[PDB]
């Protein structure tokens, strides 16, 4: 079983493997703080981020597809599974400071992961991807 | 239209401490299986403190509670009912508030716990002390002072438990000028006074009456001002 | 352990039109976790804002929001009567959500001196054996009075119990009335009662006063 990206109007990307489906989309928004959520610097630490096997084997299949190194590139966050808001996690994307190679190479997976991805991450201004479950579109392949 | 109802399934908002309550708040004019629900208290002259959250029927209904409130409510919800309820147990004298149930849906794309709407609201009050009815006491002048083209009269009630009472003049006719004070608690009794400004000329040349109403104590009292003689 | 949403203006006085700013202060670092809620006599609460500057969508033009960290603003421009009520933060970023103080926006007006009406206690309440004795303060304006009761001259500071009302939304004054209650025997052993309140309107104080043998 392999996991399957559609896109639809060019804007945002939807990832679903399994019975896990999540949309992936880029604003400036801090929806998650280091200070107050999970920190993920090692993989086995995602379990903290959902109460579903499906959720978390996606979420680390995504972040292998894009080149995350788990060891050297910068912690991404999740929500605490205790917490009720939902699952989600966040990474940043910012092209700016100390995260421009990692922006960098972020850029570089997305457009190797979907054909068309619109970067809405602009030079010096913050960007942050966040992954949320979401229905799946029956509107887009299967 | 998106309006919540609060109301009280048994008895009423007075409840003796260490007894159980049950709120529910009853929801229309949106789906409400699909937001997640929330009941915040308002203690009198203090900030709104959140209690509780639980979620919606695709999370396994699950919820939170704060700390001082843990293993002593619990909040619940019907998705065919459409309703939520708060069910509080061992109640203590600090959980005195008016509670409130909030929605909470997506912000910008993401979920947030930011109230997208209320109810109205209920009065809790927990106490030791037992329902008294009120005594209403006329306040007059007494042509002890000078008249000016304006007369001041009064109303006072007193020894009465627990809030609210309904304070109108002329049965709601004389609405202005009229200053009902916020009451006052001392030895778990509430009293609270009333005053109306009419022109000199109406009174005591037209009647003035003051209309009292304390419902837990079936209390309706009407009490004519008249001048004081000697 | 508790993020806490301190408010440091618990009242703003303001006129129609002018604009204003409510600010809110975190104890810990919320980002953009952060709503503006209003609410008027103690009614039920209203979404002004969310994220920090995102307006909500029945929230009229007037109110602006932002901020980011520990330090968010409210501000509202053209400021109408309707807008008069209390508004306070919160944020959702940790467990509990946490709201704020709050703040009051009053509207402006020129000094009103407070009528002052002195009544003796009732002939039902005698009957009772209590007698309380009322004052009323009304219609004055700034917000700061105090009162004080004297029985034949001498100052009575016992049994006195006081009760302060909002700004009137009609003209926007303020009220207040003070009881002074005592026994039946006590109030019939003295004759002269007198209540003196003090403001800023005048340098020598209002005084009322009803005599027991007159
Ligand atoms: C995402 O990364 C960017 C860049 O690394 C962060 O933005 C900088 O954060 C440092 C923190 O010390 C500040 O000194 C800089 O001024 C920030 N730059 C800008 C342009 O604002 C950003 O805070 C990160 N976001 C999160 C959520 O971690
Ligand atoms: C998630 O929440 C639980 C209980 O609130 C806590 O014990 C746990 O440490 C939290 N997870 C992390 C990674 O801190």
């Amino acid at each position: 079983d392999l996991p399957l990206l559609c896109t639809l109007n060019k804007s945002h990307l939807y990832i679903k493997g399994g019975n896990a489906s999540f949309q992936i989309s880029f604003d400036d928004i801090a929806v998650l703080l280091p200070q107050y959520d999970v920190i993920i610097q090692h993989p086995a630490d995602m379990s903290w981020c959902s109460k579903s096997d499906d959720q978390i084997w996606l979420s680390q299949w995504f972040m292998n597809a894009v080149g995350h190194d788990w060891h050297l590139d910068p912690p991404f966050l999740c929500r605490n599974r205790t917490k009720t808001e939902g699952f989600i996690f966040q990474v940043n994307t910012s092209k700016t400071g100390v995260n421009e190679n990692y922006a960098k190479k972020f850029k570089t997976g997305m457009h190797h992961l979907y054909r068309e991805y619109p970067d809405s991450c602009l030079n010096g201004k913050l960007c942050l991807m966040k992954a949320q479950p979401t229905s799946w579109p029956l509107q887009c392949p299967l | 239209q998106i309006q919540l109802v609060q109301s009280v399934e048994t008895g009423g908002g007075l409840v003796r401490p260490g007894n159980s309550l049950k709120l529910s708040c009853v929801t229309s004019g949106f789906t409400f299986s699909n937001y997640q629900m929330h009941w915040l208290r308002q203690p009198p002259g203090k900030r709104l403190e959140w209690i509780a959250v639980i979620t919606v029927k695709s999370d396994n209904y699950g919820a939170n509670y704060v700390e001082s409130v843990k293993g002593r409510f619990a909040i619940s919800r019907d998705d065919s009912k459409s309703s939520v309820y708060l069910e509080m147990n061992r109640l203590r004298e600090e959980d005195t508030a008016t509670y409130f149930c909030s929605r909470s849906g997506i912000y910008d794309g993401y979920y947030a716990y930011a109230m997208d709407y209320w109810g109205q609201g209920t009065s809790v009050t927990v106490s030791s002390a037992t329902t008294k009815g009120p005594s209403v006491y006329p306040l007059a002048p007494g042509s002890a002072a000078q008249t000016n083209s304006m007369v001041t009269l009064g109303c006072l009630v007193k020894g009465y438990f627990p809030e609210p009472v309904t304070v109108t003049w002329n049965s709601g006719s004389l609405s202005s000028g009229v200053h009902t004070f916020p009451a006052v608690l001392q030895s778990d009794l509430y009293t609270l006074s009333s005053s109306v400004t009419v022109p000199s000329s109406t009174w005591p040349s037209q009647t003035v009456t003051c209309n009292v109403a304390h419902p837990a104590s079936s209390t309706k009292v009407d009490k004519k001002i008249v001048p004081r003689d000697c | 352990g508790s993020v806490v949403m301190t408010q440091s203006q618990k009242f703003m006085s303001t006129s129609v039109g002018d604009r204003v700013s409510i600010t809110c202060k975190a104890s810990q670092i919320v980002g953009t976790s952060v709503a503006w809620y209003q609410q008027k006599a103690g009614q039920s609460p209203k979404l002004l804002i969310y994220w920090a500057s995102t307006r909500h969508t029945g929230v009229p033009d007037r109110f602006t929001a932002g901020g980011s960290g520990t330090d968010f603003t409210l501000t509202i421009t053209n400021v109408q009567s309707e807008d008069l009520a209390d508004y306070f933060c919160q944020q959702y970023a940790t467990y509990p959500l946490t709201f704020g103080s709050g703040t009051k926006l009053e509207l402006k007006r020129t000094d009103a001196a407070p009528t002052v009406s002195i009544f003796p206690p009732s002939s039902e309440q005698l009957t009772s054996g209590g007698a309380s004795v009322v004052c009323f303060l009304n219609n004055f304006y700034p917000k700061d009075i105090n009162v004080k009761w004297k029985i034949d001259g001498s100052e009575r500071q016992n049994g006195v119990l006081n009760s302060w009302t909002d700004q009137d939304s009609k003209d926007s004054t303020y009220s207040m009335s003070s009881t002074l209650t005592l026994t039946k025997d006590e109030y019939e052993r003295h004759n002269s009662y007198t209540c003196e309140a003090t403001h800023k309107t005048s340098t020598s104080p209002i005084v009322k006063s009803f005599n027991r043998n007159e």
